[PDB]
Parts: structure tokens; sequence; C-alpha cells
């Protein structure tokens, strides 16, 4: 589907946000892991945006308080997710033509994200 | 009178015309038999071709066969094939040389200029599929490393279109030729004829004891005509030129039953996961990662299998001990035994003739000194 | 292949028979009755295309009778007259401090009988000449003789002693994980 | 005197000469022995070692070297000769240079014939001295 | 024929080459496997931690030091085989005989695909001030060696 | 004993045996994952499954690790059903893994891997994986100890680590967080406070929880394993030192049931940063009023020419604490031949450990009570872990065909600790005071009063009394003491105490001391000791207190590094080896003889002390029978010294009191000063118990300077003196401003 294309195109954006928010709020952003789907890619194809698959916003000591990750190009039931460590909170973002990136029926806007990252950083930050 | 032949071996012959000949070998002893006791069953494959280095593939095979059976692997239909096309294509390679050295001592230089062309043509074929002139690391336990390229078949056709006849011309040269001092007293007749000096004169001998016809062990269904005859030093030469004949009818024959498919046993505990999926693989990544670091482990036991009469009966006697490296590997190594015949072989005849008397046994030092 | 049958047939009285899944069956003979028995195998004397190997069981996972052992391979050449293919091995375990074993040179296995004294210990008694197709000092094939290897060398003082670098495992070695072996303690495919 | 333009331009003129009066005297052993024969498409100096130098063979190659005219060379054909090959064992010598000084090592196994050619070319370009090569150092023409 | 280039078949076992992805990363992630599968023990490898900013390889690990003792090498694909990334592949070069032992151990800089000749070829060609004319030619570059420059004319 | 038929093999095995251990004893196998030697077997990780019966086949498979054996039991481990089972469990265990193997630092030494390749795939084309969904993605590579331990929160969920923590050290600093497919390993006590944190590295069957002290250095097989003994303290645990290309990469624990169990304190495990690096490789010699490299030949001449002015005139010999048993003997014999002597160890105790009869760890577990007088956690770290099991009423397991048991039902998860089995007395609220009901904090160098009371000759604090009443009720107890062994005044009665009862554990500040004492490397009568200078022309195998270098005419220091004091007071220096690279024997604090093997570490390949003593002996005259090892052995076998693992019995009733006074207390510690490098940087450099108030211009957590006879060093809030090897004395005050 062309839907897959967009998802990743979105994941790249979502990431951009995390970086924006980290450098902006003085909190450390870190690439946690790249796609094995790529590390072990060999003379095979790959036209996907980034190699980055799991990012995060960690505090002073490091412990993450926001985890973002998209599913590899070879998985099924693709989705990009958000997870708040320590506090049972998981978010699944899907892509929809027109309406865009939603977490069900509600859109996931830059604003919303930040607000989420914010609240999360506020409460879970150990340092 | 100590002398160094013209093939890295020492022979002492007190005789004033021909008496006891005491051959002293070990000049190319490389310890194979032991060093392999310190390598992966997979690593060993690179060691097998460095003993006969002419018809290497014979070893490659003979070794695989031992292991394959040992751990019950099963070779794909399209592999078995490659493994004979390949094997016999090398058999030719080995003989193209024996016939080569037979041409010079004789005189035919124009023909010799061809033989070592047909050869380079066969070798080219190898570099085509295995990427190496020789010691091709191609035979794999489950079958073979990787499928052969699109350019292998056609080229094999260009060489398979000329040789059909270009063998008779080599027969029409050593047979009907006036240089008859070939009927030398070299009578590898401990018990009989040449048909065995063609195979494995181990002492007691035979006439049609081709270990790959009787004790047929690997792919064989070939109606493959063994060339065993009488006489003794004239034939040793003629005979092998004979073997080349149908050895090609084998290549053709097997080139027919070449339908596409799998080239090596998929059984995961024996073979690596198609390197195509490490980007997902269960943790076949685990398999791959393990498969190449510490190898597979064939069951505790002891096996051996007489392989094709690649210049003589051959076979590996591997002793698995449930490890990643064989406990002990003994190579039969034909020449090493064929060389026991030589003392007698040239027992009572003129020294000048004692050259072809040896070359008539087609011994390969790397094979004997192993 | 009759001959082969008749072999075990009678030898099914006091001699042990070791058979492996693959067509490689063979019989063990005690020390004594080997000379004469091995000779008896000259009964329709397997043409004697005999080939042989010298095994050293020291450092083997499962223990065996005596450290060194020898195998022979008597066969009735098929292209002759009474050749049907009857092929089989035969072994004899040999004492560590008493490495002896009557020759069989009675065209033959000249070299073999030698080879062994050569590389391993062996040291057969009767024998034309115990020539040596190796080199000079000691015995190598024996498991307690260093393979004698030099570390491969690289630039900045980095060297790789193979012995310690090997990842592969020797049946007796416990592996890198505590004390363990599983379906990697050996493995034969079903059927 | 030695380093004068006179004596210099002389020996340098001589070396360029002896550069082409090189007489390949192959001393092959195993598999290499055969792949080096495909370069034969038509006293002795410059002996080429092509193969596994067994230790029993060792002393012999020596005596065959000693018995050469001082202005000689040594090229090691492929692994076995060069490095201990893929055979680290009691059986083989670890580096032919352990007996006869080597001037050019050639990395094959077996190296394409052409490999061997380019090999002597380097020997060639060395006997001249027009080829000092690694650390940026001037290379002697002989071995000893 | 040292004037008329050698035409060897693609797939020919030649000087090792380390490949990169189009992104520009080194495919190789410092995993001493190739080294492990080597039968002559001709490979020594030291790994390092990828610098989050200005990376080398994709993963969190890259090869700080990657050396192959070209003399001990037997040119037996096994390594290229064992690699789980397709980094190390077998080049075409072969004109590489040299003088000093220790100078036959190629390093990383001596093997990337951005390179051209061989240690000895580029060397003389350094003072020569004249480019490297490689003595070979292939029908085409192998798929695996994608990125390797060579006389493809074939 | 019970009779259990495994498969086709029958076996006699004790009654409380674990089906698992039964199996492995019988000589079979089963996917081991959550269970671990010395830890409470638990059911998680349904791998060691098996089929049992009595014959009747139990309806469902059992956890071979938590299932007890029974007389006549049959345990099949190869039924088509069992494999299909194992096969599946692995599938699950792997289902959410990440694919880091090539990249992962767990190399071919990973348990998940072996079991995967082992029982892994089951077939009756091949399908490697059937799970095509998004794997679990969380936090990767976030170092718990800025020091070591870097974990990948992408592990299988065994419990080995949290389980370990609450059970061995008793410092629960890791647990699971949240639940279900989300549960992970987090913490809240950030620096991983306890010592003994390293062991989690060695136990974790996978990639999270890795030794960062050695991350990304080399792959597991590549390492060159060299087993030997850690000689940083008396317990002489057991280790294996991984080295590659002359450098030291990492340290691991080597299982040795008798002494060190399979644990290793962190100081010893991660305290290897130093040998790896900056070291002396060429003997330096003072020429032109400065130090300059030389050759052993040179050094020697310049050595003899410095002793040719005074021959046999009170020559001093002072070996380092980690001096081998031979090095000791040699030094001894040489001082005998050399009629004018007085030798010593880098930390010989005023009160010889040879006073108190060697007590074994084995014994300790079977003791009935433990009176302690010196924070074991810093003295002999592992004694803590042993007492851990002591307080749990645990007795040495039965050995099977495979040594120590995998599933010892004897150990329950979260067992209750007895506080009535131990009494602790030390100058501070010591850690092991937690498992002590009878526990009192006192003042530096005042341990006598306590023991005095304990003897029954005086009054004392309530606790000391409860201790007395305690020691009195105990049948076969053990006495543990270590610091106040330097106050003979006290040690004298410590002895008396035992006699009247009784073995002891002497936590000497110097390792192998018990061994050197057995060699007689003691000053004896007249003469000067290691920190007591006076003699002339000496050999120092370690840096003594500055006051000892001053005044002497000629001095040869056999240091292994370059301390300033050597480059300003020494006449000749000779590069020495670290215990990591010496060959030789050692005498444990339980009188056990532990070996020492050499590691291919890159030193300036400048000989050991065996050669040097022997050498410096040339300059003096005779040449004692010591030169090489193989020959020096007969020298030890001569005096009839137990060989390997043996226990050497050798008492000694003599003491040299040299009582000191001061306002500072060199508090004994785990870490040694010469370890402050790399990741050990902050865990080595130098809190409301003893009286000597705050108001002395000493702020909270402020970096100050301090001078004591043993030198100058900087610290912070320094309650007393954080220290190195061989010292627990009171000394001179001096917080230079
Ligand atoms: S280098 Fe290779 S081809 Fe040459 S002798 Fe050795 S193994 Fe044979
Ligand atoms: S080609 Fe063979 S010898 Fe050369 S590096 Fe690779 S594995 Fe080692
Ligand atoms: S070349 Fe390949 S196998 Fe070798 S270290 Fe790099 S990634 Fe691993
Ligand atoms: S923990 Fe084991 S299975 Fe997992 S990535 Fe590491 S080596 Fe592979
Ligand atoms: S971190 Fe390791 S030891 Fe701890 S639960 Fe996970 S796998 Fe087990
Ligand atoms: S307890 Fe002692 S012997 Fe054990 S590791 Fe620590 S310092 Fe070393
Ligand atoms: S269930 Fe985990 S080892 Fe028993």
């Amino acid at each position: 589907a062309s839907s897959e294309r967009e998802l990743y195109e979105a994941w790249v954006e979502l990431l951009s946000w995390m970086r924006e928010y980290a450098q902006a709020k003085g909190v450390r952003f870190e690439k946690e892991a790249d796609f094995p789907d790529f590390i072990y890619r060999m003379e095979r194809p790959y036209d996907l945006p980034t190699t980055i698959m799991t990012a995060s916003l960690s505090d002073g000591l490091g412990e993450p308080f926001l985890l973002a990750d998209v599913s590899p190009r070879h998985a099924k039931l693709k989705r990009i997710g958000l997870r708040l460590p320590r506090a049972h909170i998981h978010l699944h973002a899907h892509y929809e033509p027109g309406k865009g990136l939603v977490t069900g029926k509600i859109p996931l806007t830059k604003e919303r994200f930040f607000a989420l990252a914010d609240r999360a950083r506020e409460a879970l930050a150990f340092a | 009178p100590s002398t160094h032949g013209v093939l890295r071996l020492m022979v002492t012959l007190s005789g004033e015309e021909v008496l006891e000949v005491v051959p002293h070998i070990g000049y190319l002893h490389t310890g194979f038999e032991k060093t392999m006791e310190h390598r992966t069953y997979l690593q060993n494959i690179t060691y097998t071709p460095r003993m006969d280095y002419l018809h290497s593939f014979a070893h490659d095979l003979a070794y695989a066969l031992a292991v394959e059976k040992l751990l019950g692997a099963v070779v794909p239909p399209r592999a078995e094939t490659i493994r004979v096309i390949l094997n016999e294509l090398s058999r030719l390679a080995s003989h193209l040389v024996f016939l080569g050295t037979g041409l010079l001592d004789l005189g035919a230089l124009t023909p010799f200029f061809y033989a070592f062309r047909e050869r380079e043509t066969i070798l080219d074929l190898f570099e085509w599929v295995t990427g190496q002139r020789f010691h091709h690391n191609y035979i794999r336990i489950g079958g073979v490393k990787e499928d052969l390229p699109e350019e292998f078949v056609p080229e094999l056709k260009k060489l398979l279109e000329v040789l059909p006849h270009r063998i008779d011309e080599y027969e029409a040269l050593f047979a009907e030729s006036p240089i008859f001092y070939e009927r030398a007293r070299g009578v590898g007749v401990i018990p009989p004829e040449v048909a065995i000096d063609l195979g494995l004169t181990g002492g007691s001998l035979r006439a049609s004891g081709v270990n790959y016809d009787v004790r047929k062990a690997y792919p064989y269904s070939g109606y493959d005509v063994p060339l065993g005859e009488r006489g003794d030093v004239f034939d040793r030469m003629l005979v092998r030129i004979r073997e080349m004949r149908e050895s090609v009818k084998i290549i053709k024959q097997a080139l027919e039953r070449l339908e596409p498919g799998p080239v090596r046993d998929p059984n995961p505990q024996i073979t690596p996961p198609p390197r195509h999926l490490l980007e997902t693989s269960m943790e076949a990544v685990i398999y791959h990662f393990k498969h190449y670091t510490e190898g597979f482990h064939p069951p505790k036991g002891e096996v051996y299998v007489p392989t094709e009469s690649a210049r003589g009966e051959l076979g590996y006697y591997i002793v698995s001990d449930g490890g990643s490296m064989p406990y002990r590997v003994k190579v039969r190594a034909p020449s090493f035994v064929n060389l026991q015949s030589l003392p007698y072989a040239c027992k009572g005849e003129q020294v000048p003739d004692m050259v072809a008397i040896i070359a008539s046994l087609d011994p390969v030092m790397g094979d004997v000194d192993r | 292949m009759r001959l082969e049958r008749v072999l075990e047939e009678a030898r099914a009285k006091g001699y042990p028979i070791e058979d492996n899944g693959l067509g490689n069956l063979w019989v063990v003979l005690p020390r004594e009755r080997f000379k004469e028995e091995m000779a008896h195998y000259k009964a329709m004397g397997f043409n004697f295309l005999a080939d042989i190997v010298g095994l050293d069981y020291l450092t083997y996972p499962d223990p065996r009778p005596e450290r060194f052992a020898v195998v022979y391979e008597l066969v009735s050449l098929p292209g002759w007259k009474d050749g049907d293919g009857s092929r089989f091995f035969v072994r004899v375990y040999v004492p560590e401090e008493d490495p002896r074993l009557p020759t069989v040179t009675d065209n033959f296995l000249e070299r073999e009988v030698y080879d062994l004294f050569g590389i391993v210990f062996e040291g057969h008694p009767d024998l034309r000449k115990i020539l040596t197709p190796e080199d000079l000092e000691g015995h190598p094939l024996r498991k307690d003789y260093p393979l004698g290897e030099t570390p491969t060398l690289f630039r900045e003082g980095r060297y790789i002693i193979p012995a310690e670098f090997r990842a592969a495992l020797t049946g007796k070695d416990p592996g890198l994980t505590f004390y363990k072996g599983g379906s990697r303690k050996g493995y034969r495919s079903l059927w | 005197e030695r380093e004068g333009i006179l004596f210099t331009t002389l020996e340098k003129l001589v070396a360029w000469g002896r550069s082409n009066s090189l007489w390949p005297a192959t001393f092959g052993l195993a598999c290499c022995a055969i792949e080096m024969m495909a370069s034969t498409d038509a006293q002795a100096d410059v002996m080429i070692v092509a193969g596994r130098l067994s230790k029993k063979m060792a002393p012999v190659m020596r005596r065959v070297w000693e018995q050469m005219p001082d202005p000689k060379w040594v090229i090691s054909m492929g692994a076995c000769a060069s490095s201990g090959g893929m055979f680290n064992n009691y059986a083989i010598v670890q580096n032919v240079d352990s007996v006869v000084p080597v001037d050019v090592y050639v990395p094959g196994c077996p190296p394409r014939p052409e490999a061997l050619i380019y090999a002597v070319m380097q020997l060639q370009k060395k006997v001249r001295g027009q080829a000092y090569n690694e650390r940026g150092e001037r290379l002697p023409p002989v071995a000893a | 024929y040292p004037d008329a280039p050698v035409a060897l078949k693609p797939r020919f076992h030649g000087r090792h080459v380390l490949t990169r992805h189009p992104n520009g990363l080194e495919k190789c992630i410092g995993c001493s496997l190739c080294a492990a599968a080597c039968p002559a023990y001709a490979i020594y490898v030291e790994p390092a931690e990828n610098d989050p900013e200005n990376p080398v390889s994709a993963g969190e690990r890259y090869a700080k030091v990657y050396e192959i003792n070209m003399l001990r090498c037997i040119f037996c694909g096994l390594c290229e085989e064992a690699c789980p990334t397709g980094a190390i592949v077998l080049g075409y070069d072969f004109e590489m005989a040299d003088y000093e032992y220790s100078d036959l151990v190629y390093g990383k800089e001596d093997m990337l695909v951005d390179v051209v000749g061989t240690k000895p070829q580029r060397r003389e060609a350094k003072r020569t001030g004249k480019p490297v004319k490689v003595g070979y030619v292939v029908p085409y570059v192998r798929p695996e060696l994608e990125g390797f420059k060579a006389p493809t004319e074939g | 004993m019970v009779r259990v038929k495994v498969n086709d093999r029958i076996v006699e095995v004790p009654p409380g045996t674990s089906v698992m251990d039964a199996v492995f004893h019988a000589g079979y196998d089963v996917p081991l994952f959550c269970s671990e030697k010395h830890l409470s077997p638990i059911g998680a990780c349904r791998m060691c499954l098996v089929r049992i019966g009595l014959i009747q086949w139990q309806p469902k498979l059992a956890a071979s690790c938590v299932t007890a054996v029974a007389d006549g039991m049959v345990v099949d481990t190869l039924s088509d059903v069992v494999r299909e089972a194992q096969a599946g469990m692995v599938e699950f265990t792997l289902l959410n893994h990440p694919l880091d193997c090539p990249t992962c630092d767990k190399g071919g030494a990973c348990e998940l891997q072996d079991r995967t390749v082992e029982y892994g795939l089951y077939e009756k084309l091949p399908v490697y994986t059937r799970f095509e969904f998004t794997r679990r993605h969380v936090d990767k590579h976030h170092p718990l100890s800025p020091f070591v331990i870097l974990d990948r929160e992408r592990c299988i969920h065994c419990k080995r680590c949290v389980r370990y923590f609450e059970e061995v050290p008793g410092d629960e600093v890791l647990d699971f967080i949240e639940r279900g497919v989300h549960t992970f390993i987090g913490t809240m006590d950030f620096g991983l406070p306890s010592g003994f944190s390293g062991n989690i590295t060695d136990i974790c069957p996978v990639g999270a929880l890795l030794d960062l002290t050695a991350r990304f250095r080399a792959r597991n097989w590549e390492m060159e394993e060299t087993p030997t003994t850690c000689a940083l303290c008396p317990v002489g645990c057991g280790i294996t030192a991984d080295t590659r290309s002359g450098e030291l990469l990492r340290i691991r624990a080597r299982e040795v049931p008798e002494v060190n169990e399979i644990w290793i304190c962190d100081a010893g495990r991660f305290g290897h940063e130093w040998a790896d690096q900056n070291r002396l490789k060429t003997p330096l010699v003072r020429k032109e009023g400065r130090l300059v490299e030389a050759t052993w030949e040179e050094a020697f001449l310049a050595l003899k020419e410095g002793l040719k002015e005074a021959r046999g005139e009170e020559v001093g010999l002072y070996l380092a604490h980690d001096a081998t048993l031979e090095e000791g003997l040699l030094a001894s014999e040489l001082a005998k031949a050399l009629k004018t002597p007085h030798l010593d160890f880098q930390g010989r105790t005023a009160a010889p450990a040879s006073l108190f009869p060697p007590a074994s760890l084995e014994d300790l577990l079977q003791a009935d009570f433990a009176l302690v007088l010196g924070d074991p956690t810093e003295e002999a770290p592992i004694l803590h872990l042993r007492l851990s099991e002591f307080v749990r009423d645990l007795k040495p397991p039965h050995r099977y065909n495979h040594g120590t048991p995998f599933a010892d039902l004897q150990i329950k998860e979260r067992m209750p600790r007895r506080t009535d089995k131990m009494a602790l007395f030390a100058p501070y609220r010591a850690p092991l005071m937690k498992w002590a009901a009878i526990h009192e904090v006192h003042r530096p160098g005042e341990e006598r009063e306590i023991l005095l009371a304990l003897l029954g000759d005086k009054e004392g604090s309530e606790m000391v009394a409860k201790a007395k009443e305690a020691w009195e009720k105990a049948k076969n107890p053990v006495l543990i003491l270590g610091a106040g062994v330097l106050q003979d005044t006290v040690a004298a009665e410590r002895a008396r105490l035992l006699a009247e009862r009784a073995k002891v554990l002497a936590m000497t500040p110097a390792a192998n001391a018990r061994g050197l004492e057995a060699m007689g490397v003691l000053p004896g009568a007249k003469g000067a000791s290691w920190d007591e200078p006076g003699a002339l022309y000496a050999y120092y195998g370690f840096v003594p207190p500055e006051e000892a270098l001053k005044g002497k005419r000629f001095v040869v220091m056999h240091l292994s590094h370059l301390h300033p004091l050597a480059e300003r007071y020494a006449h000749v220096v000779l590069p020495a080896p670290t215990f990591y690279e010496k060959r030789g024997h050692l005498v444990n604090l339980e009188g056990r003889v532990l070996p020492l093997s050499p590691a291919p570490i890159e030193n300036g390949e400048a000989e050991g002390a065996l050669q040097v003593l022997a050498l410096l002996a040339e300059a003096l005259g005779v040449r004692p029978p010591f030169r090489l090892h193989l020959e020096a052995q007969k020298a030890l076998k001569a005096r009839k010294v137990p060989e390997a693992m043996g226990r050497l019995s050798f008492r000694l009733k003599e003491l040299r009191p040299k009582e000191r006074k001061g306002a500072f207390y060199l508090r004994p510690t785990m870490w040694k000063a010469h370890q402050a490098v790399g990741k050990a940087q902050e865990a080595a450099r130098a809190w409301a118990h003893p009286e000597t108030a705050r108001a002395e211009a000493l702020p909270e957590g402020a970096q100050v300077a301090v001078e004591t006879p043993f030198g100058r060093v900087e610290a912070r809030v320094v309650h007393r003196e954080d220290v190195p090897k061989g010292h627990l004395y009171l000394s001179a005050l001096g917080p230079a401003a």
C-alpha cells in the first residue's frame, strides 16, 4: 500500500519533533536502535527514509521517559508507537489518508505530542 | 646412486641396470591428516583440495560424502548432478596432464600445445562457477556453495562440442605410433593387468575393479563404460586416454538431467539459513552467528566411503566425537599406495625407460606425502 | 557378497561386532588371536586390497579399552574371479606401554604398517623395514603431541594464537557456556 | 670512491643491466608448481620458491641456494612459501625467508600466472633500486 | 601479456574490499565473524562504539581496526561468506606482490571500495605521479561488489 | 539415597535432589535458563520441562528445576512430545528478541543462543520463524553503574539478577517494573550501591547486564583465557583473566566451591584498569641526579657498585603484600644467609595471623554463631556473601557428577534471615550489621575493652554482654576479626578467647600474609619493619611511607609502576609484574594454598622478584637455590607445604607490639588506591558515628587534602581515612589547607 510509505514519512517527522523538543527543552534525545532490516540489508533494495527505528527522550541519568518506535518494513500490522516508561501508558499511531496521523480517531499533532512529551517529562524525569 | 626424479621425490637404486629401488618420500608432508583435527568440518573443505591438486574435486567430494552420511544430510537432486559434472570435469583436468607429460617424453609437441589449452579451458570453466582456478571451495556438506552462473552451461558446450573427437586423435597418436618402446617390462602384474594400475594397484590387483561402478557409492547411474585392459606400460598410458572418452559421455549424460531447484540441504542444523532473511530471521541470526563461529556437531561415530577412482580408489575415514572438529581424519590417498608397486614396476628393465615407468603410475606427491 | 557373511557368521562366537548406521561394519579382534585369525582371513583371502588407519583414543569423550587402536580394511576385489565386493574393517586395540602388533605384510600393506610407526607409535614387530615417510623426531599424530603452530602476525603488535582463538569445540570441551551441551552434543537427521 | 657520481652512475648502470639478465630458476613443490608453469609461454640466479616447503625439504632448498652465484634473488610464490600458508604445523616451514632471504613475496594460492609475472617485475624494479617501497625507505637490491 | 590486461571472470577471488551502503555508511559493524571463519587466521579485528554524531556504521558498533595478513590468506571465500552484512567481499585486484613481510597486511584504509589500486600499486604510483593502470578486466562488476570501480569494459 | 531412572540410565542420588540435577547427574540435558548455581530454583522460563511417571505418566510436563525426585521415578527427556515442547518454549523466548548477535557483546558465550541452536527448531521449506509482528522495542544500552554494568533492557525474563541481589549481597537494587509483555528491569538506587554488583554480569544468560569495564573490546572466543587467583585481599577468590594482544580486557569469576564460591567483589572484578595501562618497562637508574633507563646488565653493575662499600651490614628486605610463597621463601633464606637482617611484608600485622588457627569457609557455614569485629564487607568482601548463606542456615550442597547443583531445592526465593546468629563490632554502622541483632559501633583502636569483657574479666556495653552470653551458649562458633589485629594489646586476648572455646578468620590487610608468615618473612627481634625505617641498604617491593626512604643510603625499589616517591628517593628501580602476570603460589586467609598463573599481559617483560632478589643477592654474596620456578618448588615441597588446594597448618606464638596513637583512622576498604583509573576513577579516591565533630572547616562533600605518614591524598566528607592495601592503624593528623 501507499499507506506504508506515508507511515514512515510520518515516523521521520515524529522523530524530527523529538529532536526539536530535546534541544529546545534541554533534555537529551537519543537514537536507541536502527532497523536490523537495514543493518543486515546487503546488496538488496531499500528506499525507506531513515535507518532509525527506536528513539527516545531520556532524563539526566538516562532513564527514558518517552519511547517512540515504528515497525520495520518487513513486519505486519504496521504502526508507530509511543510508550511512557514506568507508567503503564502505550500509544499506537496509525496512518489515514486525508485525516493523517491518528491515535484512533484523534489526530497526533506536533502540539499534542509536545504536550504529551511535556507531561511525561514533568512527572517521570528522575534528574 | 641417490636421485631426485622430476616430481619432488627421492629414489635410491643400487642397480647397475635395475635392482632394488628404495623410494624416500615425505618431501611434501604437510600434516593435513593432523591439522584438520583442528578445524571446522566446513573449514576442512578448503583443506581437501590441496592434496591431489589436479583432480581436487575427488577429495572435496569423498570428504563431503563421509560427513554427509555421518550426519544424515541429503543432497538435492540438482546438486548431485553438479557434483559429478564438476567431479568428472576435473577428472579430465587430471588426465589432461598425465597425457601431457606422456606427449613430451614422446615428442608430439604440436599436440601438447593443445592438451594444455583444453586444460586451461576446463579451468576457465571453474573460475566461472567457483571463482578459483583450483581448490575451488564449492562442494558444501549439504550440496554446493551456490548455484552456477548462466554462463557456465553454454561455455561447457563449446568444450563439449570439440573433445568428443579430440580424444581419438590422442589415441590415434599413442596407439598406431611407431614409438613402440612403450611395451616396457613395467608389468604392474603382482596378480594381473593394467586395468588396476589404472585404478589402485595396492598389491593384489584386478581388471575391472572400479570402485565407482562396484561399491557404487554416490551418484552413478551411467551406462559409463570402464576402460580396463591387459599389457602394462603401453596401456597405463592408453587406458587413461580411454577413461577420458566416456568420462565426457558422463558430463553430457548428467548435463541432461539438470533441472533447476535447490542446491543444498535446507536442514537448519546442517546448513546456514538463507542469508536473505537475517533482516527478520527468528534469530536464524543465532543460527547463522553460531553456524559460522562454532560449526555443527555430527554424532559420535566412525565412517568412511571409497570414492570415485579419481586416479585411484580414495576415501576419508573421519571420526566424529560430537564436536565441531573431527576427532581424527585419515585420507586413503591412492598414489601413496600405488607407489609401492613402483619398486617392482620398474624392477627389471633399462634405466632410460625408468622415467615413463613412473609417470605411468601417475603419482601425485601432494597426494602421497599428504 | 557371501564371503562377508561367512565372516561374521563364525566370528559371531567370541568377537564383538561394531556396526554404524552407514554401510561401514567392522569386527574387533583381541590381541592374541589376531595374527592367526587375520591370517585366517586369507581364507578365500579377501584379495587383501587392505587399507589401514591408526587411531589414538586418548582425549576422546567416551573411554575405550586401550589408548591406541588400529583398523584394517580387507576386501575381495570385484573385477577378479571370486570378487563379489565383500568389504569390511577389523580393529585391534593396542596397550599404551606395550605398543606392538604383528605385521600383516603376509602387493601388501608395506607402507601402512610403516605409516603408523611413522606418525603414531605403533611399532609392529615383524617387518621388512620400518622406513619413515615423515621426517625425524618424536611421533606427531598422537593427541599429546603439539600441533606446533605459530601465532599469525599483524601490525601494531596484535597476534592471534589459534589455540586460544578457535571458536570450534573438541567433543571433550565443555563449551563456552558453563558446563553444557544439547542437540549440539552430536546430531544426525532422522531417517 | 663509493658514493661519487662516477662509481654511482656505474653500479646503477650495471644494475639496470643485471636487471634484464635475470634467469628464473623455478624450484616448485606442490600445487603452486603447476600454476607457475603457465608462465612458461615461449648458470642460474633468481630462484623462485613455489609451494609448501616441507621441513625435510628445507635443508635441500638451502644447499641449492648456497650453490648459486652471489648476485641472486628469491621470490616466494604464494602462501605456503611466503607465510606458513594455511598450514601452521610441525610439517611445514613458517616462512621460506627463514632459510633463504626473500626479495619479493607474492600473495597467491595459487596466484594467477600473471600474479607471478608482476612479481618478477617488482623484483626487476628492485634489483635496479628504482624501487624502494614501504615506510618511505630505500630498498637494497639484494638479500644479504 | 603484461601490456594487454587480463580478462578474469567476475566472481574471481581477489583483493578483499569493504563495501558501503548508498547512505555512505560502512556496511561492516565490527563483528569478528569473518575473522572466526578464516581457516588460516589471517584476520584481526578490533571494534569500537559508533559516535552517536558523525557515525561510521549503521549499528552501535563499527570496526575500529580491520586487518588481513594477505600472506597467510588463502583466498577462500569463507569470510565473505560468513559476513552477515555483505561488507567484506572479494575484489578483483591480484597484482600485489611486495617486498617487506609486514607490509602485506592490508588495513581498512587499504581495502574500502573508494580505494583503487593495491598497496604496492598505489605506492610506486605515488612518486610516479602517474595513475594506476590495473592489469585486469571483467565482463561486469559482481552484484555483491556494487560500488567497486574497475575496467568494466569487459 | 533415592534411585531414579532418567532415560535408560539409572542413578543413586540423595533424597532432596532436583529432577534437573538428577538429569544432569545421569549425564543428560535440558534447557537451563532461569535456574542458576547458588540461586533459588523457581518456575519461570518453562524450559527444563520433562515428563515424569511412576508406570504412570504424569498428566502434564514438570519443571525439572523445581521438581523434587522420588524413589523409583522415571524422567524421560527425549520423547517426541518433550522436544516439541522445548522447541516451543524457545520459540517463545525468542519471539520478542531483537537480532543483535553479530553486534551483541555476548558473543558465542550466550545461553539463549546455545539453547536455541541446541533444542531450537523442531521438525518431524524449513520455517525459521513464524512470528511476523512488531517486536518489543524499549531502552537499549543505558549504563547502570557509570562504572560497569551496561544493560539492554531487551532480555528474556529470568530472574537470576534481581533474585541474586536479594539473596547474595542482600542489597536489592534491581527489580521488574510494570507487568506483562511490558515488564522490564529498571532501578531506583542509581549507582548500584552494593559491592558484588559485578556478578550479575556473569550470571545474566544474555546481552542486557553486561560488563562495561570491557564493552566492545573483543569477541568472547577471541579472548585468551588465563585462570588464576585474585590477590587483592586474603580470600583469594578464583578468576579468569581475559587478555588479547598483550592487554588486559576483562575479569570473570572462576567457580571454586571450596573458597570463593563463584562470586567476585567489584573491586577485584573491575579493578584491573591499572595493569592494563601506564606501567614501567625498563629499569631506571639514578645517574646525573636524575632517573634514566638502563639495561638489566647495567642496572646490575650500578647495583653491585652501590653495595660495595658496605657488605652484609644490616641489609633490609621488604616484600609487597601480594608476594608469592616462593618470593617469600627466597627473601627469607637470603636474609638467613645474610646474617644481618630484618625483613617484612608490605603490611605485616603487629599480631601474626598465624596466632589464630585457620578457619574454613566450609566450616563457617556449619558454625553455630559468628562474633565479628571488623566490617567484613571491606576486609574480606566475600566473607559477606558467605555469611549471606550463613544467616540463611544453608549448608554445603551435595556434589553430583557435575559438581555444584543447578537447582538446589534447599534454596527458597526470599528466605528469612536469622539476626541471632551473628554479632558485629566495628567503628561504624557496618553493612553486615543489618543481619546482626547483637551489633555495636565503637571507637577506633578500642577493640580490647570489648574482647576483655568478652573474656569475662570486666564490664562492658549491654551488647558486648549479649555477645558474651551469646558466645557462651554457642557450641562450635567462629571468630572473625581483621582490623584490630594490629593492636596486639587486643589480639593477645583475641587468642586467649578462642583457646578457651574454636577456629578464626583473620581478615589481614595484606593478602597471602598467612603465607609469608609461614615463610618467616618477619623482622623477629631487633630491626626495622616495613613502615618502620632505620636499616640501611634496602629492597622495597612496594612504596613504603616517605619517612622510610629518608635517611637510607642506598635503595632499590622493585615497583611495577612509577610512584613519585621512587623518582625522588630511590637509587635503582626495577620493573616488576602484577600478581596478574606472576607464576606462583598463595596462602589464603583460611590457610588454603591457592595457585597463581601468568597472563600474556604486556609488561616491559622485565623479570619478577624471584630473579631480582636472586640478582641483588649476587651483589651481596651467596646465591640461594632460587632462580627459577620449577626448581624453587622443590624448595617449598621441602618444608612439607600442602600443594594444590591444600590447607597448611602452622601456628606461631610471638608478637611485636608497636602500638600507635593519633586522631586519624585508616578505615579498611575494598578498593585499593592503585586502582583509581578508567571507570574505577571515582570508586577509589577517599558518616555520623565516631566522635571528632564536623566543625573543623570540613564542608559536606568538599574536596580536601590530607597528610599522614603514609602520604598525601585528597578526599571529601572523609569520615576517617579511605585507604589502600595493608593498613588500619591510627596515625598523625594533617588536613593541609
Ligand atoms: S600456496 Fe596454495 S597453491 Fe601454493 S602450494 Fe600452498 S596450498 Fe598449494
Ligand atoms: S579468503 Fe579465506 S584465508 Fe582469506 S581472509 Fe577470507 S577466510 Fe581468511
Ligand atoms: S567484515 Fe563482515 S564479518 Fe567481518 S567484522 Fe565486518 S561485518 Fe563482521
Ligand atoms: S543476547 Fe544472545 S541471542 Fe541475544 S543478541 Fe545477544 S548473542 Fe544474540
Ligand atoms: S537482565 Fe539478565 S539476569 Fe536479569 S532478568 Fe534479564 S535476562 Fe535475567
Ligand atoms: S573478595 Fe578479595 S579475592 Fe575476592 S575478588 Fe574481591 S578482592 Fe579479590
Ligand atoms: S523453568 Fe527455568 S530452568 Fe526450570
